[PDB]
DNA sequence: TGCATCAGAGCCCAAAA
DNA sequence: TATAATGGGAGCCTCTGATGCA
């Protein structure tokens, strides 16, 4: 079918590599494909240079690194639960000062995890993503006191873990105060420290006249730098004994030593741009020629006293600003945590130089990597940042790679931050997308990187403009930080050109973010594209420029939830991102070089180059995603086929023919319907059944060990004590239920047998058990099976032994069993669909479609959407997306309408128009005329003011329809609806949360070990938490025996409990209550704290709750 | 140092095998298997003793550790009791 | 008055503290085991120390760890540094943050269940 | 005696994991 | 059961009330 493109704007450059902030941050990290003498000092690189030397006349050196190959492939991993990985060598020399000696060797470091093609990562099995942090900039801040007006604050910010903050500030009394590590003492003292003299402190700050003298103390100055060393160490050190050589050692650790204290290379650039100044390193200050010199205090100190008496030139910095904000990416995060393990690594290896053999170590013996393997396996399993991947759908990967969080190690919590780091900055435009937040308690501190941004090497996000110089739109970009951008005057990205020339007399432009109309002579710079603005969810959703921004956040946020559909399509009205979503996804399978295709299967593609050879391309195919929706790969070409270089050869999941499919192109009516619709419901036709639209694989993963025990092992078995062969059926000789078996709730997956409990024949058993002469059997049936309300068919059985090729199980462990079990779900009641301009609600009715409304010509609508979710919302970008829909159904065409240069209306009404004619011209010919139902319609049409009075009835609903109106039947009683409805085609997807899934329910089962409580959660068959609000609503209603019920019969009163069941099956009314077991336990535990708790009578005499238990 | 002691002497067998998987780890450039330990170990050590060893090393964990979410679940929380009927 | 200092410190039943043998064959215990192995550890060194006539500093270091030890058995944190497992940042639950707070025994079993 | 400073006390629910 | 060895090592919000200060 055809696809009208509408937009006059020109984009100069195509949206970068999508993943490029994980990929291109880790491979410059690992630099594995650089040899190893070109390797830059960056990541690994850089941590090696910093942990050595390492001295102390044993000495030990680093030569340089190498990665292997990986052992094993990325596929084999996630089968095998193994970490996707390359071993890590290091080159090191160990020298003897004394002797001259020289022992080198290449010493195994253990692994490092590899990053796949598309930015994730392959941990013990699994798929995660290492998430972006932002944070403060280093450097140095000066920011006005709170408390004390005409007052500045100096901060001196380093990198996180890499160095204390130094807070300057001028006290009360007149004197700068400098603290570090909460404690504040004269700034004087530590500048004397330096080798400072009255005479440079006096020319340097002289020129401000009355702070000068605050610096100044008599005191101080009668203490030469070696005498205010030990003063100083004395005054941040109380006890240690203040030995000259132990406090040189401290301070230079703490100021001046490059391996103790770190400014980043981005806190070293904005301190030399700050203060003006050029730094020799990354320090403080230095160790030179046996003293400490200054780096950063004096010129600190000078653009502070300058700020206080308001010396022009001198600023407070916006601590928001995204010039002060930069982004820890995957590969500062990992190297951070190399560091650290790198860091223990030495303290062994010192410790290992003094207590071994002077004569016999080799680097081998000298270096234990444990320390270093942990912090990085640490790291890949349990950071905060090292998230599950979200798979859902294509989309959801390349969001979450994409994502940016102020939370995590070395960063904001979630209830110590206020508003200000959640805002939406000035400087986000164009670098952070302003609208794809969380909607709960995280809006703001996670957002996502804007479409056309980048991250610059020292972390900044950029983003893109066009030059215009003199008043001709140039094809150069240049990409600016924020710092960069508020120097210039930056022009719309609409602004009409003619060729290159600014067509307009005046524009509008961006000065330090304030918006102004400027003349075209003015014009510095101007905007790439709209689409920089925002994120890539945000940039699917047609008329954006429609929709209230709180409705367009869920509606980008609800893409991620899109499950992929067997039928998927894209959508009929789309912004022209969803073919680069997914081929950047690298879910969809494209042609290496030209060629032509030799064979096309279910399972593989095999093409012929141009250079003769024969390249295969396997298919993945109903592969189980980390939420269990189906992944699978579909071949879209035919053999023969002549294919160029970048042709699409297989379709991905939630994709078609290249294009992103999250969901279906359904018609919806816009009207109540009998209250089924009411406050957000979806009602929809049996029809998308029938024909399987929303229709979504799903694939459970079930698993069972047998291991060996104290008591004997346990056995993978098909005997299992008292089963009928009924139960077994299914079950092959081994005990595991046979490929293409359905199983449902109760089934039995794996057959397992564990022994008895060494208790476990009991004196009631024995008896039993003689009486029908059957002997009590060793073993009980401890099998595998399908918990309520799951099941479907069986498509996958993995099995590992003990003792089998290429498998080791982890201790005690003989063999494990996974069954992958699939599902067919059709849309059902209690399904949660969604548009993308964040209208969602859930299917509260299925009709027949004889009761769908339907149009005059017999074709019912699928979807009927309540009009009353407009208003409220102010999301109009559904209702033009449904009149564009409506056309293109007629016309049989797709549109691609850019955000903010879209279709507007004119554009609409002439498609409409177009459509009307074959939508009604047709039935003139047919010889059909209007309908009396119609003339209804059409009179109380003219009476709303829709129709122009007078008109012929073709005329009249010709004005209806290109307002996007039809006349509607019910199909109930075949009469019309009283007034024309909105009808069109809708983009709607399906989203994750599924009835299915939700639905539980316990009458009894497991309970807690210490409080005797139900569990928690539908995987434990747990109960609902009644907690303190819960109580308040059944003390507010008076209700004092129902909620008595809840705190003992249905909680944790064990007597309570067990009698209420009894009574129930007995058709008895259930007893009076006991005493609560976790009251018992609050009073033991009230006792464990040396606290006597008694229960008293009326008498004041105790009553004893544990029945002569616990007393002698 | 351990929750559950163990006699000094068993203590020092297993770090003896930690000694010497660590040690044949770094020559063979990956962790080793239960029979490659055997034999680094000597005569009376198979791979079925390696294993054995490994499980009686085993330290318990937190009923205490967190899970997920914020803080706001434990571990122990999600343990059933099979003591009690 | 003198019931504020202890002499005889109370040993909660073990049930309340478990040890539990989990799917795996592993085990997963409550940390009040790990703070009162602590005390005890201290405690027997002590009676030890004692016996063998130790210099003062010896049995005056050994006594305010034993009160440490036992600060950490009840409120662990409430004074000086939390006492933490090994290779975790992870404080030890005491006593009293079982009974106090969103997550302690009173607001979690006792006012809702 | 009237003012400052610091230690310690709190910071949504249910759901999930 | 024996050469001699002798002092550690690290860090990221508001209200209310007691405590220590002119
Ligand atoms: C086990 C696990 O993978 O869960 C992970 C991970 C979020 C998810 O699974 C999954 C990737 C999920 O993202 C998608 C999925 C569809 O989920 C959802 O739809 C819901 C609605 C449920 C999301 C929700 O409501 O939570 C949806 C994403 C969509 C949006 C708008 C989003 O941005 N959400 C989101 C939600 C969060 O809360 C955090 C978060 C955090 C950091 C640094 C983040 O950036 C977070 C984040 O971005 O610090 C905190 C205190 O704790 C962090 C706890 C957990 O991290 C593990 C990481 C390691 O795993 C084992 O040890 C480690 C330990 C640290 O816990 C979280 C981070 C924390 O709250």
């Amino acid at each position: 079918m055809e696809i009208k493109r509408f937009g006059r704007i020109r984009e100069v450059i195509p949206l970068p590599p999508l993943t490029e902030i994980q990929v291109e941050s880790y491979r410059r990290a690992l630099q594995a494909d650089v040899p190893p003498e070109k390797r830059e000092n960056v990541g690994i690189q850089a941590a090696f240079r910093e942990t050595f030397p390492i001295e102390e006349g044993l000495v030990l050196d680093f030569l340089e690194y190498r990665l292997g190959e990986p052992p094993f492939p990325q596929d084999e991993c996630r089968e095998k639960d193994l970490t996707y990985q390359a071993p890590l060598y290091a080159r090191l020399q160990l020298i003897h000062k004394d002797t001259g000696l020289i022992k080198e060797d290449e010493v195994f470091l253990g692994h490092i995890p590899l990053m796949t093609e598309d930015g994730s990562f392959i941990i013990n099995g699994a798929d995660r993503v290492i998430v972006s942090q932002i944070h403060r900039s280093p450097g140095v801040y000066f920011t006005p006191d709170p408390a004390r007006p005409g007052r500045y604050i100096a901060s001196i910010i380093p990198l996180p873990k890499r160095g204390p903050w130094i807070d300057l500030e001028v006290e009360p009394n007149g004197v700068v105060s400098m603290k570090v590590n909460k404690r504040k003492f004269p700034l004087v003292l530590l500048l004397r420290v330096l080798g400072y003299d009255q005479e440079t402190l006096a020319r340097e700050l002289g020129a401000y006249g009355e702070l000068v003298q605050g610096l100044m103390d008599e005191s101080v100055f009668a203490m030469r730098p070696e005498e205010a060393l030990i003063r100083l160490f004395t005054l941040l050190r109380p006890g240690d004994p203040p030995k000259r050589d132990k406090a040189v050692a401290y301070v230079y650790g703490l100021i001046a030593d490059p391996r103790r204290y770190d400014l980043g290379e981005a806190g070293r650039y904005k301190a030399e741009e700050k203060l003006g100044i050029r730094l020799s390193g990354r320090t403080l200050a230095r160790f030179e020629d046996g003293e400490f010199k200054d780096e950063v205090f004096l010129p600190t100190l000078r653009y502070l006293f300058a700020l206080t008496a308001g010396v022009p030139g001198h600023e407070v910095d916006d601590i928001d600003h995204l010039g002060n904000r930069r982004i820890r990416t995957v590969g500062e995060l990992m190297t951070d945590q190399f560091r650290v393990g790198l860091a223990r690594l030495a303290r062994g290896v010192r410790e290992r130089m003094l207590m071994g053999s002077e004569d016999s170590l080799t680097p081998a013996k000298l270096v234990n990597s444990r320390p270093l393997e942990a912090a990085i396996r640490e790291f890949f399993s349990r950071s905060q940042l090292s998230q599950f991947k979200d798979e859902t759908n294509p989309l959801s990967s390349l969001r979450h790679k994409r994502r940016i969080s102020a939370l995590g190690p070395g960063g904001l919590t979630r209830e110590r931050a206020g508003f200000d780091v959640r805002d939406v900055h000035r400087t986000h435009y164009g670098r952070i997308c302003p609208v794809e937040t969380p909607e709960g308690a995280n809006i703001g501190l996670i957002t996502s990187l804007a479409a056309y941004a980048r991250v610059d090497e020292l972390g900044f996000i950029r983003t893109p403009y066009r030059r215009v110089v003199g008043g001709v739109v140039t094809d150069e970009v240049v990409y600016m930080t924020a710092t960069e951008e508020d120097r210039y005057t930056i022009a719309q990205a609409n602004t009409p050109l003619e060729g290159n020339r600014i067509a307009a007399e005046r524009v509008v432009a961006r000065r330090k973010g304030e918006p102004v109309i400027v003349s075209p002579e003015e014009v510095e710079f101007m905007d790439v594209s709209p689409k920089q603005v925002f994120s890539v969810n945000t940039n699917l959703i047609p008329f954006l420029e429609h929709d209230d921004a709180n409705r367009a956040l869920m509606g980008s946020n609800m893409q991620t939830q899109a499950v992929p559909l067997i039928r998927a399509q894209a959508p009929v009205v789309m912004t022209g991102l969803e073919e680069r979503v997914v081929r950047d996804s690298l879910a969809a399978l494209y042609a290496e070089e030209d060629g032509e295709v030799a064979k096309v299967d279910g399972n593989r593609i095999v093409v012929r180059y141009e250079d003769g050879r024969l390249v295969e391309y396997p298919l993945r195919r109903f592969y189980r995603s980390n939420q269990g929706t189906a992944l699978d790969q579909r071949p879209r070409v035919v053999v023969g086929q002549r294919v160029r270089k970048g042709d699409l050869l297989a379709d991905g999941p939630a994709s078609e023919n290249g294009f992103l499919a999250l969901g279906q192109n359904v018609l919806v009516a816009i009207m109540p319907f009998d209250g089924y619709n009411f406050e957000d419901a979806i009602v929809i036709s049996e029809e998308l059944l029938k024909r399987d639209f929303y229709t979504s694989i799903h694939i459970e993963r079930y698993e069972i060990e047998a291991r060996d025990t104290k008591l004997g092992p346990e056995r993978i078995t098909r005997d299992i004590p008292h089963l009928s062969e009924a139960a077994l059926r299914d079950l092959d000789e081994e005990g595991v239920v046979r490929i293409g078996a359905e199983v449902k709730p109760g089934d039995i997956l794996v057959g397992r047998t564990s022994f008895k409990g060494e208790s476990e024949p009991t004196p009631e058993e024995r008896l039993l058990r003689s009486i029908f002469g059957e002997k009590a059997r060793d073993v009980k049936d401890t099998s595998l099976r399908v918990p309520p309300g799951e099941g479907g068919i069986v498509v996958r059985t993995v099995r590992l032994r003990r003792g089998d090729p290429g498998v080791e199980l982890k201790p005690g462990v003989r063999e494990v069993v996974r069954v992958y079990v699939a599902q067919k779900r059709k849309l059902q009641v209690g399904d949660k669909l969604a548009n993308r301009h964040g209208n969602k609600g859930v299917v509260a009715k299925i009709l027949p479609v004889e009761d769908m409304p339907h149009l005059p010509d017999g074709t019912p609508v699928d979807v009927i959407l309540n009009p009353l979710g407009v208003p409220s919302r102010m999301n109009l970008g559904q209702i033009l997306e449904t009149h564009l829909g409506l056309a293109g159904y007629f016309l049989g065409q797709r549109y691609i309408s850019p955000i903010f240069d879209g279709a507007k209306e004119p554009e609409i009404k002439e498609l409409l128009a177009q459509a009307f004619e074959v939508y009604f011209g047709k039935r003139k010919g047919e010889g059909f005329g209007v309908d009396k139902r119609e003339v209804e319609v059409l009179r109380r049409a003219e009476k709303l003011g829709l129709v122009t009075p007078g008109k012929t009835p073709e005329e009249q609903l010709k004005e209806l329809f290109l307002q996007g109106k039809v006349v509607l039947y019910d199909g109930r009683t075949g009469e019309p609806i009283e007034g024309p409805i909105v009808v069109g085609q809708m983009f709607i997807m399906k989203l994750y949360h599924m009835v299915e899934d939700k639905m539980h329910a316990r009458s009894t089962g497991p309970y807690s070990l210490i409080t005797q409580q139900p569990l928690g959660g539908k995987a434990q068959f747990g109960g609902q938490r009644f907690g303190e609000m819960e109580v308040w609503a059944l003390e507010a209603y008076g209700a004092a025996h129902t909620l008595q019920e809840m705190l003992t019969l249905k909680s944790d009163d064990i007597e309570g409990r067990n009698a209420a069941y009894e009574a129930i099956i007995k058709g008895e009314d259930v007893p009076e209550p006991s005493v609560p077991e976790s009251f018992r336990v609050l009073v033991k535990e009230l006792q464990a704290l040396a606290l006597d708790v008694q229960t008293l009578d009326e008498k004041d005499n105790p009553v004893d709750i544990f029945e002569g238990l616990a007393s002698k | 140092a351990r929750t559950i002691r163990i006699p000094v002497h068993m203590v020092e067998t297993i770090n003896k095998l930690s000694r010497t998987a660590r040690q044949l780890q770094q020559e063979l450039g990956r962790e080793p298997t239960y029979e490659e330990i055997a034999e680094a170990m000597g005569p009376g050590w198979d791979a079925k003793r390696v294993e054995e060893t490994l499980k009686i090393a085993q330290e318990p964990v937190s009923l205490e550790t967190p899970i997920g979410d914020e803080k706001d679940s434990f571990y122990g929380d999600f343990i059933p009791d099979e003591h009690l009927p | 008055p003198e019931w504020m200092i202890l002499e005889a410190v109370p040993v909660l039943p073990p049930d309340l503290r478990p040890m539990v043998q989990v799917d795996g064959g592993r085990f997963a215990t409550s940390d009040l085991n790990d703070l009162y192995r602590r005390l005890i550890n201290r405690n027997n060194r002590l009676k030890k120390l004692l016996a063998q006539g130790a210099p003062e500093i010896i049995i005056r270091n050994e006594k305010r760890m034993l009160q440490e030890a036992v600060d950490a058995l009840l409120d662990n944190g409430r004074r000086g540094a939390p006492v933490t497992n090994p290779g975790s940042d992870r404080p030890l639950r005491s006593l009293t943050d079982i009974l106090s707070g969103k997550q302690g025994r009173f607001r979690q079993n006792l006012l809702g269940k």
